[PDB]
């Protein structure tokens, strides 16, 4: 399966956050507002 | 693959602005990245 | 009929793909392995090729395709007159 | 109303004709059509004919009552299979409406006595002349002596009651106000034998048990609701000596809820887990009610209402695999999904009301009677969440083990599903659904 | 191995097994369908067992104890604790001290 | 029978009694043992199962009934619910013991917990000055 | 430059969205005042949300007007959004200035 | 699709020509396991085990001594199958 | 047919111990260049110790047994297509007479199966008779 | 189960249409990726530069 | 029209509202009959204050006034919570624009409906509505402001 082998890689990818798919748009913004908002230590290092 | 795209040019008016250190907006990226190294490295095993 | 079967002549426990190095690496045991014909077929050569050559061929699936594409819309957006 | 007793009595000698079964059946569902159709009433007291009246609390429950009694001739027909005496089944029968009609809109107390108690006997009838388990003897004894042994001595009350009052309408007694500390249990206790309450519990399962689909359906149709009728008429009056001495109830019932939940999951017989289901739901009328407040006895009444509605329909599925499959074990029947699947939407459907999904008059009731209990007090926060909780457990419990493994080996080739049955489950559940559009009149009486 | 105990139970035990396949197979009465299943004794025995073991229950400390706790205290400490908690809040009530701003559940 | 045709006798109290009672139920003589019948007790009704689990059972021994893993006339077990495999029941001897896994739970989730309130005392942030507001009366200083 | 020497001298650090405690010291920056553009009965009907109804609402009523203008395709509303951003960003600048400001004017006092 | 008996046959031929601790030439299709091929107390499974992982599914414990010869293989592959017809 | 007895012999004990000692092989180890390895390094522990007394037996067994259950796999391979799988015994099918039962109608879509359908079961009475004589 | 199962084989070679339409998924992928890449590679650093707390003079 | 789509969905508005206010026009106005319906105007009662001790018709006619009373008292805590409840929809940043203006009224309209009507329960009559007054009253001139205790 080339095609559900690529489409695979198109879900890993959205939700691997490379960038400019679909994680990137938004669990990139997400962290970076952890980022800005201050937070607690745990919450900080357990996202990343 | 458009994925987030459509939404994020029509969902934030007033798009958060986050200029934040270099070692913290760039840190998403490689935080995430030695992730995959042990993914495709832990499993990668020798024989004996 | 549904499918074929060979004889299994061809299934040599001489496979290539260091299927002899675990050999030797059992020799310095020294015990055997009477099953180790079943796993020819297995990594057999033109079956999946390398895994690094698995991995090129899926992890770059259409990268040429979209360099390609790529450069095409770059001349688009030089020269229909979007411009910089 | 003497417009629909006397349609009633004219429709007595049917039963002597010959193969009346079914025009019977046609005529009852007609009055109830009939009596639908009479309908304007508000919290005073209406339709105030001879000595009879109607109102917002007696008109659903008459309703009801016409409405279950026509649905026993949809769901007993092996009566007429075995020409088992049909005449004094459908005689039965309509003397059991009568008498509901009449204790329903007797506008005196000791009228309402007198009909509440006089229907003792049809139905006693009903269980033994056409039950199945030898065990059919002593849950009658069970039944009708539970019941006259502390049904009997509220008639003291209500004749001490005229002594200090001079009458017994229901307006004339809210007038006044009594704390004699006896008068209080004397009344309270003997409805709650009958409500049933779950120290008393005792004879329900056995009476379901041994008694055929029609009295099955009967006892815990409107008998139990019977007897929360009365208390809804009579609290009135029973106010402080209540306040000073209701923690007891309240307490018993809602512990009680949570026990006979575990005693439904433990359960091995559709009937005994229906009957304790049905006990648990009456538990939670019994807390609201003893309450007082708005929301809960506006919310008692309509939680008597769609329990009957959704204890009825599971009785109906109960029947249908004692008449299959001619065992009541959940052991026996399983895997009926594969052998009436079509039956099985119905299983869940009533099963779903019974756990209160909406949309769907039970679920209705507990937003009402929960709301008036915690309020009441915030300690009974504790074993409310793990009563329902418990209630939707043993529900789940019923619907998949009996519908959803593999099929029991030992099984008798049986006729499949049938139009008079599944117009039956459609006739039960759909009403049930019906009201939410109109709760107004089923939601409102106080 | 008991010298034969899983056999001596094998004689038997392995003979209605061919009455059960001749029940369930039994075109005869599976013709009348009638419903209805093959007797079971276990089934019996677990039916009657299950509705009737009050002529075996012995009224000592052992049952004593185990319905105590199982009800009773629960009945009467949780409903001593309603009472209590309500003596309370009513006895405020009664008393005046919270006025008709701050009370709750003012609808019921 | 009926119900009341099949009711359980009385617990043996002499071997004979045994005897019978063990082919009531069609057990072994030593198969049959009564329950304890000390004042909640059932009587002359054996006491089986209540193993680790019913699907601890055989698997793929021939069965009469597979559903509930039965072959024909049998005593079933007094708590045949509460063992079933559609009810508290495994296949197989648990790894460790009761203590071991609400304590690998529980120790963690509480140490985690505790530390986490510790480290919310010191709530850290991004050194940057307080969000200002337009209002009547406010007059921040422009770094001008 | 991080927060953890806050819990070592919980004192020094200023804390977190602190007001300034020292610009009465006007030798230094901070001697102009803010300066209000998007009037507040406009913003009102702007439905500009409190929680950005501050000094950079200007532009953003202005990008409202580019995205309710162009719709459909928001992504030609690129440069309203550049420069909104750009004008918060200056924001930011004088809310790290701020903040490191009151750490100057903290810090000459502190052992004095 | 379907499963055809004598490929059924040619499969477990095929897995016993490959196993090396067999008599290699792969004797008689009825070849006994303590007889000719020898198959001591442990080689016995090691057989069954092989016959599982190829037709995917576990043999009963006690089943595969029931399974005596390559014959018995086939004819308890068959009776699972439907391969008779 | 025939359903056998119990009754387990010491070889037995040991021998499907070894069985499932490859099974924990595998949900412990899963690439077949490794598992034949291990699995005939496996050979050898069970070599080694090839005949002794049924005594150290036993003691083999109080050894062996643990192995397996203090290093079981907490996800043992457990099989696709068989009991336990992961999606085996999805339906079932209900014994025939549910067929026998189709409204005329509905028997009025395949006449040459139920023509067929009724002669098989007269011809099963016959055989069912035969079965024990009835 | 599937018109295509093979024995101890690869895949059945199968059409180029459908090896077209798996080259294209992919294609369309990393096609979008270096378009975005191109098109605003600023965005994955921080849009603003990072000025210093210390580089602040003292006005 | 500035924007594209809202000079559109302009376009599915004119769609939708053609038809039905044409037939609003063609098949309603030429088929309607002319007919009035007013609206109740009850008489008041004397209350139980005035009735006597056992003169039970008026006593019951006091109840059902103070019925038809407490359902519109009822009432207007819900209309004021439905004011306050579009106010508070007005606008996204238009909350303590008019909030406290607006929902005081309501606050004080749920007190003043709890003082008369509240704390009775279901069953609750003229009767013991007008005592309680009473009683309160009577509170009030002894212990002072309910929400001090006594003294
Ligand atoms: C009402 C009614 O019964 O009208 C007939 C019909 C239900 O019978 P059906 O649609 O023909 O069922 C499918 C076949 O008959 C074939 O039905 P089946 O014999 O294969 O059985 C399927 C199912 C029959 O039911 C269904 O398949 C789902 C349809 C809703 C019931 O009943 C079962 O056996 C499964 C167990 C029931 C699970 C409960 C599913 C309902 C959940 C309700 C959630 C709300 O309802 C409708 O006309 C429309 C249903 C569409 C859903 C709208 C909600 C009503
Ligand atoms: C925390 C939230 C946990 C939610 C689960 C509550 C426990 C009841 C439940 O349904 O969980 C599943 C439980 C076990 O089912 P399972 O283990 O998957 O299979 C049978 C094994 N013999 O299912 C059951 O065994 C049914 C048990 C009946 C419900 C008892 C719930 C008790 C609640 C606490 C006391």
């Amino acid at each position: 399966m080339p095609l559900t082998s690529a489409c695979f890689n198109v879900s890993n990818l959205a939700l691997c956050g490379m960038p400019f798919l679909a994680g990137f748009y938004s669990k990139d913004m997400i962290l970076e507002i952890v980022s800005i908002s201050n937070v607690n230590m745990f919450s900080f290092f357990l996202y990343y | 693959i458009i994925g987030g795209s459509m939404l994020n040019w029509l969902i934030f008016p007033f798009p958060y602005m986050i200029c934040l250190p270099i070692y913290m907006k760039l840190l998403t990226l490689f935080v995430c990245i030695v992730g995959g190294l042990f993914g495709y490295l832990i499993s990668l095993s020798n024989l004996f | 009929e549904p499918y074929t079967v060979p004889h299994a002549s061809t299934y040599k426990v001489e496979s290539v793909p260091q299927l002899v190095e675990v050999k030797e690496a059992l020799g310095r045991q020294g015990l055997k392995d009477p099953w180790l014909r079943n796993e020819v077929w297995r990594y057999e050569p033109k079956a999946f090729g390398t895994h690094r050559s698995r991995l090129n061929t899926f992890l770059f699936r259409g990268l040429g395709v979209g360099f390609c594409a790529f450069l095409a819309t770059v001349a688009v957006e030089y020269a229909l007159g979007i411009g910089k | 109303m003497l417009k629909i007793i006397f349609f009633l009595l004219f429709l007595i000698p049917f039963c002597f004709i010959n193969n009346m079964y079914w025009m019977v059946q046609i005529m009852m569902f007609f009055i109830s059509f009939i009596f639908l159709l009479m309908n304007n009433f508000m919290n005073y007291w209406s339709e105030i004919s001879y000595f009879l009246g109607c109102d917002m609390l007696s008109y659903g429950l008459i309703l009801l009552s016409l409405w279950i009694c026509s649905l026993m001739l949809l769901a007993s027909e092996m009566i007429n299979k075995h020409n088992n005496y049909k005449n004094l089944f459908l005689l039965n029968i309509i003397i059991l409406l009568l008498l509901l009609i009449l204790t329903f809109s007797s506008m005196s107390l000791f009228m309402f006595y007198l009909f509440f108690e006089s229907s003792l006997i049809p139905t006693l009838f009903l269980i033994l002349g056409w039950g199945y388990q030898p065990e059919r003897l002593q849950a009658g004894l069970y039944l009708l002596f539970y019941t006259l042994l502390v049904s009997l001595p509220m008639l003291i009350g209500i004749f001490y009651l005229m002594n200090k009052i001079g009458s017994m309408n229901f307006y004339l007694m809210n007038n006044f106000m009594f704390n004699y500390d006896l008068l209080y249990f004397c009344l309270l206790c003997a409805f709650l034998v009958k409500m049933p309450m779950f120290l008393v519990h005792l004879w329900l399962p056995k009476a379901h048990v041994e008694a055929p689909v029609s009295g099955s359906m009967i006892l815990a149709g409107i008998m139990l609701k019977l007897g929360g009728y009365g208390m809804l008429r009579v609290i009135s009056f029973l106010q402080l000596m209540n306040l000073k001495y209701s923690f007891v109830w309240i307490s018993i019932s809602l512990v009680g809820g949570v026990l006979v939940s575990l005693v439904c999951l433990r359960q091995t017989d559709l009937k005994a887990l229906i009957a304790y289901s049905s006990v648990a739901h009456m538990g939670i009328v019994l807390s609201g009610l003893l309450t007082m407040t708005y929301w809960g006895l506006c919310g008692s009444y309509t939680l008597m209402i769609a329990h009957g509605l959704c204890s009825s329909g599971l009785f109906c599925l109960a029947n249908v695999s004692y008449e299959r499959l001619g065992s009541r074990s959940m052991l026996i029947n399983k895997g009926l999904l594969n052998f009436m699947p079509s039956m099985t939407l119905w299983w869940f459907l009533l099963s779903s009301a019974n756990m209160a999904a909406p949309p769907t008059l039970n679920l209705l009731g507990e937003i009402y009677l929960l709301n008036s209990i915690v309020s009441w007090s915030w300690i009974s926060m504790i074993l409310l969440s793990f009563l329902s909780f418990f209630s939707a457990a043993y529900t789940l419990y019923l619907y998949s083990f009996s519908q959803h493994g593999k099929l029991f080996s030992g099984v008798y080739s049986f006729s499949s599903g049938k139009i008079r049955e599944y117009l039956l489950m459609l006739l039960h559940w759909l009403p049930l659904n019906l009201l939410i559009l109109k709760s107004e009149s089923f939601m409102l009486w106080l | 191995e008991e010298q034969e105990f899983i056999k001596r139970k094998h004689e038997a035990t392995l003979k209605l097994r061919q009455e059960f396949l001749k029940q369930s197979s039994n075109p005869y009465r599976h013709a009348t369908g009638e419903g209805g299943t093959v007797f079971d004794a276990g089934l019996a025995r677990f039916q009657a067992m299950r509705v009737s073991n009050y002529e075996h229950f012995k009224p000592t400390g052992k049952s004593f104890r185990t319905g105590l706790f199982a009800v009773v205290l629960p009945i009467a400490l949780y409903a001593w604790a309603l009472k209590a908690e309500r003596d309370g809040r009513e006895e405020k009530y009664r008393t005046g001290q919270v006025a008709y701003k701050d009370r709750q559940f003012k609808f019921i | 029978g009926w119900n009341k045709d099949y009711k359980p006798g009385p617990y043996p109290q002499t071997e004979k009694e045994r005897l019978a009672a063990a082919k009531k139920y069609y057990l072994l003589p030593e198969e049959y043992k009564p329950y304890a019948d000390d004042g909640l007790g059932y009587g002359d009704y054996p006491k089986l199962g209540y193993g680790l689990g019913v699907e601890a059972k055989d698997s793929y021994y021939p069965w009469d009934y597979p559903e509930h893993k039965r072959n024909q006339h049998e005593p079933i077990s007094a708590d045949h619910d509460l063992y079933s495999e559609d009810r508290w029941s495994q296949a197989e001897p648990p790894r460790y013991s009761n203590a071991y896994y609400f304590a690998c739970f529980l120790g963690v989730m509480s140490g985690c917990l505790a530390l986490y309130y510790w480290l919310d005392d010191k709530k850290m942030y991004r050194p940057v000055a307080a969000k200002q507001y337009p209002s009547p009366g406010v007059k921040h200083y422009t770094f001008e | 430059g991080n927060a953890l020497t806050h819990y070592m001298k919980p004192d020094v650090m200023p804390g977190p969205d602190v007001v300034p405690t020292f610009d009465p010291l006007l030798g230094f920056k901070s001697r102009k005042e803010r300066v209000m553009i998007a009037t507040q009965e406009e913003m009102e009907s702007a439905k500009l949300p409190l929680e950005f109804r501050d000094y950079c609402a200007h532009l953003a009523i202005a990008y409202q007007a580019c995205r309710s203008d162009t719709f459909p395709f928001v992504y030609k509303c690129a440069h309203q959004k550049h420069e909104y951003l750009t004008c918060e960003y200056e924001d930011y600048v004088l809310r790290m200035k701020e903040f490191e400001r009151e750490r100057r004017l903290l810090e000459r006092q502190k052992r004095l | 699709p379907p499963l055809s008996l004598k490929l059924i046959n040619e499969r477990v031929l095929l897995v016993l020509k490959l196993y090396d601790k067999i008599d290699p030439s792969k004797l008689n299709v009825e070849s006994h396991f303590i007889n000719d091929l020898g198959l001591d107390s442990l080689d016995h499974v090691e057989v069954i085990m092989a016959m599982e992982d190829e037709f995917g599914f576990e043999i009963p414990d006690s089943d595969a001594e029931k399974l005596l010869k390559p014959a018995d293989i086939i004819k308890y592959v068959a009776d699972k199958e439907d391969v008779y017809e | 047919a025939q359903v056998p007895l119990a009754i387990v012999s010491h070889k037995r004990q040991v021998c499907s111990l070894y069985k499932r000692a490859l099974r924990n092989l595998e949900s412990w180890y899963d690439r077949r260049n490794v598992y034949r390895y291990r699995a005939v390094q496996l050979r050898a522990r069970f070599d080694e110790n090839r005949s002794k007394d049924l005594g150290e037996g036993i003691r083999l067994l109080a050894c062996g047994q643990r192995e397996l259950f203090e290093t079981r796999h907490f996800q043992p391979r457990n099989f696709a297509n068989s009991a336990g799988g992961c999606a085996f015994e999805r339906e079932v099918i209900p014994p025939d007479w549910v067929l026998d039962y189709w409204h005329p109608l509905e028997k009025a879509q395949y006449p040459e199966y139920f023509a067929k359908r009724e002669q098989r079961k007269k011809e099963f009475v016959t055989w069912w008779e035969k079965q024990y004589g009835k | 189960k599937s018109h295509v199962v093979s024995y101890r084989n690869g895949p059945p070679p199968h059409s180029k249409a459908t090896k077209i339409g798996a080259l294209t998924v992919g294609g369309a992928m990393w096609w979008w990726v270096i378009w975005h890449l191109w098109h605003e590679p600023d965005h994955i650093t921080g849009e603003f530069d990072y000025p210093n707390s210390r580089k602040w003079s003292n006005t | 029209p500035r924007s594209p789509m809202a000079s559109f969905a302009e376009s599915v508005l004119n769609v939708i509202d053609g038809p039905i206010t044409w037939f609003r026009e063609s098949i309603v106005e030429p088929n309607q009959q002319k007919q009035n319906w007013y609206h109740q105007r009850f008489r008041r009662v004397p209350t139980i204050d005035q009735c006597y001790t056992d003169d039970a018709v008026c006593r019951f006619e006091a109840d059902q006034q103070f019925r038809r009373d407490r359902m519109v008292d009822n009432e207007i805590v819900n209309i004021l919570r439905q004011r306050f409840e579009d106010c508070t929809l007005y606008e996204a940043p238009d909350h303590m624009v008019k909030c406290r203006p607006l929902m005081d009224q309501y606050e004080k309209a749920t007190e003043n409906w709890f003082i008369k009507y509240g704390d009775l329960g279901g069953y609750a009559n003229a009767k013991t509505a007008y005592m309680k007054q009473k009683h309160r009253l009577i509170w009030e001139r002894r212990h002072g402001p309910v929400g001090s205790g006594m003294k």
